[PDB]
């Protein structure tokens, strides 16, 4: 603190509603893990089960293109 | 290859046969002139005989040997074509080549995939 400019630094600081933060904080808490869980799960199931999908088979088809039976 | 001298043996043969498929294209240009019905795809009735009937006098038995090597076409690069397909029991060893490695420079474009012997 000084005259001209006043400047305070904290690590953790939010507005102090009550005495404890734990009951506000586990909110964002929930929030970022259910996120993150989501996440995780629409990046597996859009890539990992379509990609395969689409590549599983696609040679029985290239190999038979001059066939005439 | 039924050859023999007053004492002195037999004589070791090589054949080398230019493109066997066209005799039995020849037997396909004339077939229905002779009456007959077409099967498969405009191929002769009797593809398979007539090709044997020649197969099996390309062989070697106890009296000399012969070594033979042939050149089997391809129609429109189709293995499953009938022609090809009946040919390829007569054989020991398979050689195919394969346009998609000659178009890469690579030469000989011998298909490491599709060649066997026995």
């Amino acid at each position: 603190v000084q005259p001209h400019v006043v400047t305070v630094l904290a690590d953790t600081a939010i507005r102090a509603d009550n005495l404890d933060e734990a009951a506000i904080l586990e909110a964002r808490k929930n929030a970022e893990q259910l996120l993150a869980n989501q996440k995780s799960d629409l990046d597996s199931a859009a890539a990992l089960a379509a990609l395969a999908e689409t590549a599983a088979q696609l040679e029985t088809i290239r190999k038979i293109k001059n066939r005439a039976q | 290859r039924d050859e023999k001298d007053e004492n002195g043996k037999g004589r070791d043969v090589l054949l080398f046969v230019d493109n066997i498929y066209r005799y039995t294209l020849a037997g396909t240009e004339v077939s229905a002139l002779l009456g007959r019905m077409p099967s498969a795809v405009g191929y002769q009735p009797t593809l398979a005989e007539e090709m044997g009937v020649l197969q099996e006098r390309i062989t070697s038995t106890k009296s000399g040997s012969i070594t033979s090597i042939q050149a089997v076409y391809v129609p429109a690069d189709d293995l499953t074509d009938p022609s090809p397909a009946t040919t390829f029991a007569h054989l020991d060893a398979t050689v195919v080549l394969s346009r998609d490695i000659a178009s890469s420079g690579i030469y000989p474009a011998i298909d490491p995939l599709d060649s066997t012997s026995r």
